């Protein structure tokens, strides 16, 4: 190809048109491409249905691309992992009738300031989803319904004010949940259900310790060992595990799970 | 330098450094120099042979992750220069718990080889190891090779010896101190190299 680098990795065949100041898809790219890199260019506009001659695309990497907007039709049987992360998009595309076969998405660090009703809908063996870093002020209901496999679920660093009761319902493969730096206070009764959940990331926020926080304090109890702080320092990534990092709010860094809940209702 | 055998596999593989007092600084420096060996040896260049790189104490720190796109030379600089933590607590639960969810969680490169170079100095306090087993079992079903090297007379022989009964392929190195790594690691190297599949030289 006389743009982009093409590599074989194992199975994979590996084109690599990052970094090369594009604007648009170039042509012509080898039919066999398995993993396609287009990072860090400046597409601002991108449509998803002129990837369809590549009937064995598994991976598009769309990271760094000023994204404002994502045309998407038409349909790209096999892809699994779509990273767009880091663009300027607004609204979040639905891409369940294109992309049936996707596992993983990421739309971290974009502007998306909400989530259509039905936004998941067809994307049934999604198992990924990452929207840290947006502006989510809330969530729309059955948002995880048409996503039963998910695994990892990241809503850090937005705007959170409150959580759909039933946000959980039906995942008894989820993992980790992101929840961290949000602007969230309570927690519905509830929300966790009975599943086990290894990494649970809940610093960061607001926590009102009323009596509605008393179901959270028990669930918090009762899982302490599963509940972790993210901090990202320079490029060294940290977990570390801190039941005592959700506090609540307007006090000297007071632990939820030890708030005593003195003249709540038995 | 120039090693004593170079070799390139089809390889993913994660050092997890012991960040323990039970190393002092000077003896961490021997065990970072010994994983820069070891990336060299290897010719990590995150294509064909990736790697990972945590220090853990209480928590993980990634200093380097499998999918980073940094050039080898970098990788290096970015190993030897891990910071020495010198903490009370190095608890491997903590590191095989992080492992298996956030490292190994998917397998995006079936036909490579997954291992895992669990460096141990120290032995977790035993409030913190409940579920230590479930998460070797876990890396297990994940094809994950689970390799601990001991250093040093405080090294969790017993949970080495765990490690070892969950799977075959689980083989344990025990070092008396961090000047055998660079007597064992031709053995270690070899080991890996036997193990995987082979890689076009770069
Ligand atoms: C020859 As040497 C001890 O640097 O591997
Ligand atoms: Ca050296």
């Amino acid at each position: 190809h006389p743009i982009c680098e093409v590599s074989k990795v194992a199975s994979h065949l590996e084109v690599n048109c990052d970094k090369r100041r594009l604007t648009a898809l170039p042509p012509d790219l080898p039919k066999d491409t398995t993993i396609l890199h287009l990072s860090e260019n400046l597409l601002y506009t991108f449509s998803l249905a002129t990837l369809m001659p590549y009937t064995r695309l598994t991976q598009l990497n769309l990271d760094r691309c000023e994204l404002t907007k994502l045309q998407v039709d038409g349909t790209l049987p096999v892809l699994g992992t779509l990273d767009l992360s880091h663009n300027q998009l607004q609204s979040l595309p639905l891409l369940g009738q294109t992309l049936p076969a996707l596992t993983v998405l990421d739309v971290s660090f974009n502007r998306l300031t909400s989530l259509p009703l039905g936004a998941l809908r067809g994307l049934g063996e999604l198992q990924e989803l990452y929207l840290k870093g947006n502006e989510l002020k809330t969530l729309p209901p059955g948002l995880l319904t048409p996503t039963p496999k998910l695994e990892k679920l990241s809503l850090a660093n937005n705007r959170l004010t409150e959580l759909p009761a039933g946000l959980l319902n039906g995942l008894e493969n989820l993992d980790t949940l992101l929840l961290q730096e949000n602007s969230l206070y309570t927690i519905p009764k509830g929300f966790f259900g009975s599943h086990l959940l290894p990494f649970a990331f809940l610093h960061g926020n607001p926590w009102l310790c009323n009596c509605e926080i008393l179901y959270f304090r028990r669930w918090l109890q009762d899982n302490a060992e599963n509940v972790y702080v993210w901090k990202q320092v320079v490029d060294v990534k940290a977990v570390t595990s801190n039941v005592a990092s959700v506090q609540c709010d307007n006090s000297d860094k007071f632990p939820v799970y030890k708030y005593p809940g003195k003249g709540c209702p038995t | 330098p120039l090693h004593d055998f170079y070799c390139s596999r089809l390889l993913d593989l994660v050092f997890l450094l012991d960040g323990s007092s039970r190393l002092s600084e000077a003896e961490f420096e021997v065990l970072k120099a010994f994983v820069v060996d070891m990336m060299e040896q290897l010719r990590v260049s995150q294509k064909w042979v990736r790697v990972a790189v945590v220090e853990y104490h209480d928590g993980s720190h990634a200093y380097i992750g499998l999918k980073d796109r940094k050039r080898p030379s970098e990788l290096r600089r970015i190993a030897s220069q891990v910071k020495y933590a010198g903490s009370q607590v190095a608890s491997t639960s903590e590191v095989l718990k992080y492992t298996l969810f956030q490292i190994f969680s998917k397998i995006d490169r079936p036909e490579a080889s997954r291992i895992a170079l669990l460096l141990m100095a120290s032995q977790e306090p035993q409030r913190m190891s409940r579920n230590f087993v479930r998460y070797v079992q876990g890396l297990k079903k994940k094809k994950v090779i689970v390799i601990p090297v001991g250093i040093g007379p405080h090294a969790n022989l017993k949970q080495i010896r765990l490690i070892e009964k969950q799977a075959p392929e689980n083989k344990a190195f025990v070092l008396s101190s961090v000047d055998e790594l660079e007597q064992q690691r031709d053995e270690i190297v070899s080991y890996l190299c036997d193990l995987a599949p082979e890689a076009p030289p770069p």
